């Protein structure tokens, strides 16, 4: 299986989504025209995973852009790689979702969703062998969160044997738009637990902290946060995009990473951590990459890895380096810290190497972990949800769109089940 | 799930229509009760003045029937 269909929803979804296509396009040698101007053949070998060929010979991203507002999509279209997207893959309403999950999922989103599925079907039909879908969205707003999870439900109904994966941005009070973000996040998680196969948890708390503590940026913008996201995203999709042995498609990644169907929320990690523009001149040694990629301070989800156990780990090393030194360092980490890797999944750490480094670095490592420490992320959202929900505060925004309190109670309970299910395996 | 989604949007339409309905009806009862009360307050004033003309007729009557 080859083709992945990419969907980006809402302001956050479309902003990280645009950056993703920007970064991977440069790696595959594709320019704003859709014209290849690269040297290596490794660049084109698996280009069909993400790109359509339309005679030119031009490469068109298999990408559908979705919003309930036109704003951020006009931003994308007049942005750097804006011309590359298929204009018919732009699907927008006018009325917005007002950071309201109920509007995205039930009222405004319901009005727009069929048009999105027409574009999904049109893209799915040109595929030799569709692998499945990736979605970029946030959980804190209304469109990416409410409408994004509506879309996932409808995509699963029409394609139940395909893999569904998400890059899901979790909200934090540190970088926050509205007080209702915990409501929107809890309702979205409930969906994600049932209808995705694999979810990369991108924690805005973590991205903020990395920017503040490590990159010495005193006031991080979304741009700074998204630079970390696009690097992580390029990293986690390396094995899908380039010639390679393991985690080479979406189903094989799921089979190695997900021991129990509900526990499919991954903590990504990246090394070296770099800020935008400002370059680093000294390449990292393989021992340094390996130490940094496993460091809590390189994690994109604000969870302490020492507070849990790793179920499974995938590690991707990028650049020209010694594969023998990689195996040794990877083996050294596990042997040194063996109590943090569950002993009932043997050889639960898999490593891949790709020759092509990302732009502006000679060496990089990407970490994908399924840790039971992710539970800290869900506990945090749960705490914020309950603080409001016990006084039913802000609920009228949701009941006004037809929702009952019961739906909140159920979504909370399911998220608490997920928490305690993680705790079960951290002690087994 | 699709049936649940249909029910939520229907609930929302129903409650919005109920609010419009009930606001339309409370306003119409208020405008009616008010028109009636204003009218009864005026009818009573006019009646009091009617009884003054009736008393003035009767007083002029009482004058002429004395010589
Ligand atoms: N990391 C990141 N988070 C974002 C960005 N834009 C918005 N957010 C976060 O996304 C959430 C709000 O959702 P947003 O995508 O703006 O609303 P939507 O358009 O209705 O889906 C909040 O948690 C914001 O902190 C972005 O560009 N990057
Ligand atoms: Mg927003």
């Amino acid at each position: 299986m080859r083709e992945i269909v990419h969907i980006q929803a809402g302001q956050c979804g479309n902003q990280i989504g645009a950056k993703f296509w920007e970064v991977i396009s440069d790696e595959h040698g594709i320019d704003p025209t859709g014209s290849y101007h690269g040297d290596s053949d490794l660049q084109l070998e698996r280009i069909n995973v993400y790109y359509n060929e339309a005679t030119g010979n031009k490469y068109v991203p298999r990408a559908i852009l979705v919003d309930l507002e036109p704003g951020t999509m006009d931003s994308v279209r007049s942005g750097p790689f804006g011309q590359i997207f298929r204009p018919d893959n732009f699907v927008f309403g006018q009325s917005g979702a007002g950071n309201n999950w109920a509007k995205g999922h039930y009222t405004e989103g319901a009005e727009l969703v069929d048009s999105v599925l027409d574009v999904v079907r049109k893209e799915s039909e040109s595929c030799d062998c569709l692998q499945g879908f990736q979605l970029t969205h946030s959980l804190g707003g209304g469109t990416g969160s409410g409408m994004g999870t509506l879309l996932i439900s409808k995509i699963r109904e029409e394609y139940p044997d395909r893999i569904m994966n998400t890059f899901s941005v979790m909200p934090s009070p540190k970088v926050s738009d509205t007080v209702v973000e915990p409501y929107n996040a809890t309702l979205s998680v409930h969906q994600l637990v049932e209808n995705t196969d694999e979810t990369y948890c991108i924690d805005n708390e973590a991205l903020y902290d990395i920017c503040f503590r490590t990159l010495k940026l005193t006031t991080p913008t979304y741009g700074d946060l998204n630079h970390l996201v696009s690097a992580t995203m390029s990293g986690v999709t390396t094995c899908l995009r380039f010639p390679g042995q393991l985690n080479a498609d979406l189903r094989k990644l799921a089979v190695n990473m997900v021991p129990f169907p509900r526990l499919h929320f991954f903590m990504p990690g990246f090394a070296p951590l770099t800020s935008r523009g400002s370059q680093q001149y000294r390449a990292l040694t393989v021992p340094e990459l390996t130490q940094q990629m496993f460091d809590s301070k390189n994690m994109m989800a604000a969870c302490d890895p020492r507070h849990g156990r790793y179920l499974t780990v995938a590690a991707i090393f990028r650049g020209r380096m010694s594969m023998k030194e990689v195996d040794e360092q990877m083996l050294n980490v596990q042997n040194k810290n063996s109590s943090y890797f569950v002993e009932w999944i043997p050889n639960n750490v898999k490593t891949a190497v790709c020759d092509i480094p990302p732009r502006g670095l000679k060496m990089s490592a990407t970490f994908i972990g399924n840790s039971t420490a992710i539970q800290e992320l869900f506990k945090r959202i749960s705490e914020q949800f309950t603080a409001m929900f016990r006084r039913k505060a802000f609920l009228h925004w949701y009941t006004g769109e037809g929702m009952d309190e019961m739906e909140f109670t159920e979504a909370e309970s399911n998220m608490n089940d997920l928490v305690s299910e993680y705790q079960q395996y951290q002690d087994a | 799930k699709r049936e649940h989604e249909r029910e939520v949007i229907q609930k929302a339409i129903e409650e919005n229509n109920n609010f419009i309905k009930m606001a339309k009806e409370k306003l119409a009862q208020k405008m009616e009760s008010n028109k009636e009360n204003r009218e009864a307050h005026l009818a009573a004033m006019l009646e009091r003045l009617q009884e003054k003309d009736k008393h003035a007729e009767e007083v002029r009557k009482n004058k002429e029937l004395k010589e």
